[PDB]
């Protein structure tokens, strides 16, 4: 039935839109969280590098 | 391109230390080998975190 | 030797700070780029969807009982 | 997998409108062929915009 296929298309457009919006929101949040974790790990590593540079200097 | 620069600088520091360090002091809490292991691990962690942050 | 170590230690400390600032700026840019790209594509999708719904409305009206 | 579903549904509707071409009123505005042409461009635009939204 044309009307059935037309109904299905209208429904599917709305679903596709909702899926894409949701995925973008998820991906923005996942990126933000991954950056914060990475940044924390970078800062911790840099602290160690600074401690180790001082040790090197003391042993020159 | 900071990843490669951090790695190369890190290697230069380690290799300088290896040639300069004629009498490692024990009161600094490690041996040369202990320092080298920790240095290379710190650099790895540092560079991997940077690459995650930027892409 | 010692001034050589000082040079390298100083550059490493400087480079770590620069890398951090660069990476923070890169992330902010990437989040903005992703959002702008989505918004644009979403606006195109909405316009196209409205065209499709319009054309379906016309087809249903035209075909009437034949739909 | 909405891109494929939208594309295939859109092709189904194009086919059905063509199958019902004899029932198409030609004095209401947009013509039978006009509709086919506009439908196929809208569908392409829709599918491509959806892929743009989803696209890493």
């Amino acid at each position: 039935a044309f009307a059935a296929k037309a109904g299905l298309m209208r429904h599917t457009i709305g679903q596709a839109e909702q899926q894409a919006m949701s995925a973008q929101a998820f991906h923005q949040g996942e990126s933000a969280a991954a950056f914060q974790g990475a940044h924390a790990r970078f800062v911790a590593a840099a602290a160690k590098v600074n401690t180790l540079l001082d040790i090197a200097q003391a042993n020159l | 391109g900071y990843a490669g620069t951090l790695q190369s600088l890190g290697a230069d520091i380690a290799s300088e230390q290896a040639v300069l360090s004629s009498a490692w002091q024990g009161d600094t809490g490690i041996t040369y080998q202990g320092w080298q292991t920790q240095w290379n691990q710190a650099l790895e962690d540092l560079v991997r975190a940077y690459q995650s942050m930027s892409g």
